[PDB]
């Protein structure tokens, strides 16, 4: 019947039914365990909280992320999350629903082989398939030619596609995403006297970033206007009632995307990473790649990130040509939407990984078919 | 075509004659009693004074004992897995809350009878019973969902027969679709202190309404 | 037609919601009809009891759902 | 919907475009059924293989229009029209529409060629082949020499000639009834 479409990322987990238009379950990808002594009898039996319920009890838990930098590092906790979304979130039996998974490019091969093994052996699905996140962003955009800049919580990568043909030699992957911006913000905030060291307090800082941070069109000019006046100050209220104030740190945190040397990385900014990827393609398709520049992921949701990218690209590309940036309002769910289009497609119903093929080939079947 | 779909009523309305033999019906009755006790706070329900709250507390405690018995007898036959441990945890929680409700209700009744109504004239005395009741209701909702998941996971195993498992007589509706884009407002200029959005808690009426009967 | 499309599913959901919103009116009318009959029969008490229970639970659910549209 | 960008057509706002997206996508499914019947009766050859290549593309483009239009519809309700106040969200559906039409033009010509080539072939009976209801125009004669103009003198940078993309109106206008 309906085929499940699960998009598991570094920060969030998205799941739903293929053919729909929106996911049916969005919860954080964290697993927490108690760290305090239990004194009331019967209240300490629960030893692990997953998802939203773990987020509501941050005060007595130690939160951990099973996935970091797009690579699964704790396979025991990952099975906990997959069980949560199949029974407590979608309320379905996996035995009669083929599932579609996603994974970032330039990722270790052992990641998807062990992902497939769990699905067939543990949950016993009839079929499955693993796709590339950046490719699925083009399905949701109603296009077949363009360069996709996907920036999530753990990894940022670029994939150019022309007329449905990929160029693997032009794919650039940079390990710099929202989680690295959160860590930089905590260090930067200490200048004003605020300290957040607990893992539960990192969730507070993450929420501060999503509600007060923005990208400045010109960094050097904005810094001048920050010191002279106090018109860029805003206040945020902590859960216990304390009030903090943010000055120039609002635009300093997202600036490290274009100046990775703030964190100490030697790599180049995301603006000239895309330009290098375009210049590695054939000269004939560079015209259609400068236009049709698609952005996806939650990290690309800062105000003014689209306008800033266009200004930086235009200064590098030849002046004769035109540069366009595509930023849909729902770009935080673009990866999942493309997965729903692909899974429900009529012509796609012949390239699932049936359980029969897994029997005669093992986990290695995914490389020759899923790609 | 309107006439033949009245079977939905007949199938649905026929679940209320079991007289405490099914998990979902007992949980629903629990929910009604707790809603009455909660609405007593605003003085807009059947409960008019403290003694009504004491009687409601005793009734919901007896219901909690029955629910604990049913949960234990449905959890014994399930083979050991990740689902069983949660069931046992919520059963222990239910036992604790039921005992607390019983003892606190008895103490409040004695205090009212001894010192008079003026001692418990303020409504602040009844908040303890209401808090215990809502904690018990949250535990009951959690254990009902866990029991349904456990029953639907291991319904083919031996010993599961002759049991009115909720996975047989009830079906769970699929969850609603999340909003694609967060609603935009004018709150940016209305208030000048951004605050973390308060996390919405599960109302026990809603989490039980999503069970459908055949 | 070639592939499953969300519009048909949306129509199905809307029809199901309307059916659920009319079955409660039918239930209320049935309760009103059985309540106002002065005569009583043995095979009517259980029906009418289950009917008030179902209606009262439905009204409680509606009242709880209504508040969620406010702040 | 192409003229919607210039704002001189029957469509007036975004909601008009979404309604037009369903109509063209729904008509795509019937086109797939019509084309596939000819391919099944046609014996295996180069023409049949070309015919089935475009029918793969029709399914993808039609499915994209259905899902993408639904997404644009829900976003309109949640955030209001001011979210889609800019026309940028409109060209997402317009781009897929002209992508679909290019495949529709190609599969029409491929279907016609197989019909005329194998008109007498067994299996084509009791079918509405274009070979019995339509005729091709002879292609226009090519110019013998590209006439020079005086504008090239003003430009100091000689550029490559822009590729000429066929217009679907002109590609279908060459059909004539018997
Ligand atoms: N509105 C926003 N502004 C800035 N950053 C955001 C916003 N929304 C989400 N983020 C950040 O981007 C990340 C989005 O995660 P998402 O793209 O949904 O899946 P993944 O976990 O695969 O990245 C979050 O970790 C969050 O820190
Ligand atoms: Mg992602």
């Amino acid at each position: 019947t309906t085929a499940l479409v699960c998009d598991n990322g570094s920060g969030l987990v998205k799941a739903g039914f293929a053919g729909d238009d929106a996911p049916r379950a969005v919860f954080p990808s964290i697993v927490g365990r108690p760290r305090h002594q239990g004194v009331m009898v019967g209240m300490g039996q629960k030893d692990s909280y997953v998802g939203d319920e773990a987020q509501s009890k941050r005060g007595i838990l130690t939160l951990k992320y099973p996935i970091e930098h797009g690579i699964i590092t704790n396979w025991d906790d990952m099975e906990k999350i997959w069980h949560h979304t199949f029974y407590n979130e979608l309320r379905v039996a996996p035995e009669e629903h083929p599932t579609l998974l996603t994974e970032a490019p330039l990722n270790p091969k052992a990641n998807r082989e062990k992902m497939t093994q769990i699905m067939f052996e543990t949950f016993n699905v009839p079929a499955m398939y693993v796709a590339i996140q950046a490719v699925l962003s083009l399905y949701a955009s109603g296009r077949t030619t363009g360069i996709v800049l996907d920036s999530g919580d753990g990894v940022t990568h670029n994939v150019p596609i022309y007329e449905g043909y990929a160029l693997p030699h032009a794919i650039m992957r940079l390990d710099l995403a929202g989680r690295d911006l959160t860590d930089y913000l905590m260090k930067i905030l200490t200048e004003r006297g605020y300290s957040f060291v607990t893992t539960a307090e990192r969730e507070i800082v993450r929420d501060i970033k999503e509600k007060l941070c923005y990208v400045a069109l010109d960094f050097e000019n904005e810094m001048a206007t920050a010191a002279s006046s106090s018109s860029l100050e805003k206040s945020y209220e902590l859960p216990d009632g304390q009030v903090i104030t943010i000055g120039n740190e609002r635009f300093r945190c997202p600036e490290t995307l274009f100046q990775p040397s703030f964190i100490g990385m030697e790599s180049a900014g995301i603006h000239e990473t895309t330009y290098n990827s375009i210049m590695k393609c054939d000269i004939d398709i560079r015209k259609d790649l400068y236009a049709n520049n698609v952005m996806s992921g939650g990290t690309t949701m800062y105000p003014g990130i689209a306008d800033r990218m266009q200004k930086e690209i235009t200064a590098l590309a030849p002046s004769t040509m035109k540069i366009k940036i595509i930023a849909p309002p729902e770009r935080k769910y673009s990866v999942w939407i493309g997965g729903s289009i692909l899974a429900s497609l009529s012509t796609f119903q012949q390239m699932w990984i049936t359980k029969q093929e897994y029997d005669e080939a093992g986990p290695s079947i995914v490389h020759r078919k899923c790609f | 075509s309107f006439q033949e779909e009245k079977s939905k009523l007949d199938a649905e309305v026929s679940k209320w004659d079991d007289s405490g033999n099914d998990i979902i019906v007992l949980a629903k009755q629990m929910c009604m009693i707790m809603m009455e006790m909660t609405d007593f706070t605003r003085g807009k329900g059947p409960l008019k004074n403290t003694s009504d709250v004491i009687s409601a507390a005793k009734k919901i405690a007896e219901a909690g004992s029955r629910m604990d018995k049913l949960g234990r007898t449905i959890a014994d036959h399930c083979p050991d897995s990740a689902c069983k441990q949660d069931l046992l945890a919520y059963l222990q929680r239910i036992a604790l809350y039921c005992h607390q409700l019983n003892i606190c209700s008895k103490v409040k009744a004695e205090v009212q009878n001894l010192g008079g109504e003026l001692v418990v004239s303020g409504v602040d005395s009844a908040m303890s019973l209401i808090q215990a009741a809502k904690n018990l209701m949250n535990a009951v909702v959690q254990t009902v969902k866990a029991s349904y998941v456990a029953s639907t996971k291991y319904q083919k195993s031996q010993g599961m027969a002759s049991l009115n498992l909720p996975a047989v007589s009830w079906k769970m509706k699929a969850p609603e679709k999340k909003p694609l884009v967060k609603r935009e407002k004018q709150d940016e200029t209305q208030t000048k202190i951004k605050r973390a959005s308060q996390k919405k808690h599960v109302n026990p009426v809603q989490a039980l309404s999503e069970f459908k009967a055949m | 037609s070639l592939s499953p499309d969300p519009w048909k599913r949306d129509a199905r959901e809307k029809l199901e919601k309307q059916q659920q919103m009319h079955i409660v009116d039918m239930l209320s009318k049935e309760i009103h009809e059985l309540q106002n009959k002065v005569d009583r029969t043995a095979e009517e008490s259980d029906r009418l009891r289950k009917l008030m229970l179902e209606w009262q639970f439905q009204k409680r659910l509606q009242e709880s759902k209504q508040k969620d549209e406010d702040d």
